[PDB]
RNA sequence: UGACUGCUCCCUAGCAUGCUACUACCG
RNA sequence: GCGGUAGUAGCAUGCUAGGGAGCAG
């Protein structure tokens, strides 16, 4: 059940990743898009977290974006 | 359906037929009564069915339209919904280093590329007060999204080399303090 | 069968459509008449007019549907992407085309 | 479905005979009125529906009319958007050096794979390596089908501008790299 | 930017057929 | 007294047309 749940928030994670205009960047959508494949493709709960780590990276650095105080504010992430 | 002026009519002659019926008469007055009565019978019983037609329609009509302004509404708010639904997930992961990183991104620590996971490979980060180099950053070494790091070179907002020696707490508020570490991950 | 082996010494350049030039009221346009096949040899169209006047609309279908005019009317391509031979490119610019994920 | 031809008979019919019936009569005007009435009725009836089915089949006929009538309007469209492209594309065929190539011909047939080759004034290189750059378009100039090009324009993949002084070994893995080099026929066609 | 086939479920409209019913005409 | 015919209503059956969706090669 904890391999599933990763595997489902990698999806929304690319979803979200996409909305933002991200693959006017080759390099970075070919990236991301390795990872995600890589993602769903695990057998074991270790590896899809690292590369689940290395994914929210990307979403982390891009500074206008997203307020993450504000969706940490409703209730929602700590 | 006993709002029409049908089943008035209807009403009345099979009271007054039934009336008379329970009195005792001939024939010729059933027979009357019935001609008179059958026909209003039907009257009534053509509107009881297409009233019960229309009104099913009505309703499955307005079904439809709250089906489709529903819709249309939903397509409209994709990226707020992606977004809390997202870090709702994340929320319920519970994982170490993910809340890690994302409670030093949220109190202004990100970094600048995609985190590696090789024994090698630079990672970039942006400190912007002492506080968080105080909690992350203390001697030579770098903690960040659960592993170490070695800290390899400082540079301010002026691109200048800063040795770590420097950053003190009373000798850091003269310095470009958004600084930038690129370390490597520690084996 | 046999041709199938022969055709295989030919230089590849000369296998396709067979073109040439017709005028429609004056003006001139480059159609196929013909095709070069590797199994079938040549073969030549059997109805085909080099002087007409305006033509009707099953004849601008087969104009518009035949790839003489847009390989005559384009670019130059060499792509080392692939080992395919290539004829040419119609436009300035490739299309990089990518393929979304699902929804939750 | 108030004004029918018959509908002015059977309603005089009928007021005349329900009359004769409210001024207490005896039952042979009774039994007039209502062979009367009832012939009177199976005479509308038809009189009723007839119409009604007429007027259906003329909707039905106007509808399928109009429908042709678009129809018609959208394929007049489609002629003229076609002769328009056709028109609009044949104003770049270099009609000199395909008229030269034309001649040369022994009946006046050429291969169609070859027109691009010997007529095309620009040239498109797409490489995917710098391996493969250095081999196919290094320096300013090169060869290719026979013919001198020279280079006029250099993009990546997200399409900008990039300028042969960084596209190096070093700098190699900074670059979008489906690079697209774009090239002019020196001496010859542009 | 969205190919060619095959099968199945749901909703509406029309046509044909059948069952029952209510009046009326005819013998 | 029985049958035929003409409209009207409800119900059932099979096709055609339109729309929405699912699976397979």
């Amino acid at each position: 059940s904890k391999m599933s749940d990763v595997k489902c928030t990698s999806v929304v994670l690319l979803s979200v990743l996409q909305q933002l205009r991200v693959e006017s960047s080759s390099k970075l959508w070919a990236q991301c898009v390795q990872l995600h494949n890589d993602i769903l493709l695990a057998k074991d709960t270790t590896e899809a977290f690292e590369k689940m780590v290395s994914l929210l990276s990307v979403l982390l650095s891009m500074q206008g974006a997203v307020d993450i105080n504000k969706l940490c504010e409703e209730m929602l992430d700590n | 359906f006993s709002s029409l002026p049908s089943y008035a009519a209807f009403a009345t002659a099979q009271e007054a037929y039934e009336q008379a019926v329970a009195n005792g008469d001939s024939e010729v007055v059933l027979k009357k009564l019935k001609k008179s009565l059958n026909v209003a019978k039907s009257e009534f019983d053509r509107d009881a069915a297409m009233q019960r037609k229309l009104e099913k329609m009505a309703d499955q009509a307005m079904t439809q339209m709250y089906k489709q302004a529903r819709s249309e509404d939903k397509r409209a708010k994709v990226t707020s919904a992606m977004q809390t639904m997202l870090f709702t997930m994340l929320r319920k992961l519970d994982n170490d280093a993910l809340n890690n990183i994302i409670n030093n991104a949220r109190d202004g620590c990100v970094p600048l590329n995609i985190i590696p996971l090789t024994t090698a490979a630079k990672l970039m980060v942006v400190i912007p007060d002492y506080n968080t180099y105080k909690n992350t950053c203390d001697g030579t070494t770098f903690t960040y999204a659960s592993a170490l790091w070695e800290i390899q070179q400082v540079v301010d907002a002026d691109s200048k080399i800063v040795q770590l020696s420097e950053i003190s707490m009373d000798n850091s508020p003269n310095l470009a303090w958004p600084l930038i570490v690129t370390a490597l991950r520690a084996n | 069968n046999f041709n199938v082996l022969f055709s295989t010494v030919f230089p590849p350049t000369s296998f396709g459509p067979l073109v040439r030039k017709i005028f429609v009221d004056g003006v001139p346009f480059v159609v196929s008449t013909g095709y070069h096949f590797r199994e079938l040899g040549v073969v030549h169209n059997q109805d085909v007019n080099l002087h007409s006047s305006r033509l009707s609309f099953k004849e601008l279908l087969v104009y518009a549907a035949d790839p003489a005019m847009h390989a005559a009317s384009g670019n130059l391509l060499l792509d080392k992407r692939t080992t395919c031979f290539s004829v040419a490119a119609l436009t300035n610019n490739v299309a990089f085309q990518t393929v979304k994920p699902g929804n939750f």
